[PDB]
């Protein structure tokens, strides 16, 4: 139950580490890929990833 | 039919080179394209704004 | 002859000194007033 | 003579042609002539008016 | 810099060869010069006031 207990706990690390690994696979509000190099948020394009 | 007209020869900011200066374009409540530009474009007014129905 | 600056801060009269006139106030139109949201399309400013 | 013009800033309704557009700031307030008309004439006085006599 | 335009495509009160009229926008706000004379200019802003500085 301790070992349990200490996987349920560390969850959230691995969770959000998996989800930032994916981050250029996943995408934003702005519905582009988290990582990109034409996030079209602005007029002014910029890119976020080279 | 499209809500959302500027006809009071109001001022908005309308960006054409380099500089953003007074002009009436889109003027639209609505929006379904440029929304980047537009909002550059659409700066709320800067004087009094009359509505209208243009049905377009 | 970017324009960088050296300012000291010992001297109890800083460089840039800035002026509160008055405390940030909050205006509304809530009231039933105002033209440009009865006479034209609401606004509530 | 015009006690009021009722046109500034303000557009009423004019039915001709069978389509009632709104323009030409043909708003008045008197009892002289085509007074049954007038209400069809200030019918849509959507936008702020403003007065101001013409001393006719 | 202008202080003050105050124009809505109103004067306040231009007054020339014996006759007052309201057109042409000539509302100032300073105390650049004709501060006498701009108090007959100004001072009668029968309509609405819309104040965009011309920064001249």
């Amino acid at each position: 139950m301790q070992e349990m207990g200490r996987a349920a706990g560390a969850h959230p690390d691995e969770l959000v580490f998996a989800l930032l690994k994916a981050g250029n696979a996943n995408l934003c509000y702005d519905g582009q890929n988290f990582f990109d190099t034409d996030h079209p948020v602005y007029p002014n394009v910029d890119g976020t990833g080279t | 039919e499209v809500e959302g007209v500027f006809v009071r020869a109001t001022v908005e900011r309308r960006c054409r080179a380099g500089f953003c200066f007074d002009k009436e374009g889109q003027g639209f409540a609505d929006g379904v394209l440029s929304d980047e530009q537009l909002e550059a474009l659409e700066s709320d007014p800067l004087l009094k704004v009359e509505r209208c129905t243009f049905s377009g | 002859a970017f324009a960088p600056a050296a300012d000291p801060g010992a001297a109890w009269y800083l460089l840039d000194t800035s002026r509160s006139l008055k405390p940030l106030i909050y205006q509304e139109r809530m009231k039933p007033s105002f033209t440009s949201m009865t006479k034209e399309d609401d606004e509530q400013v």
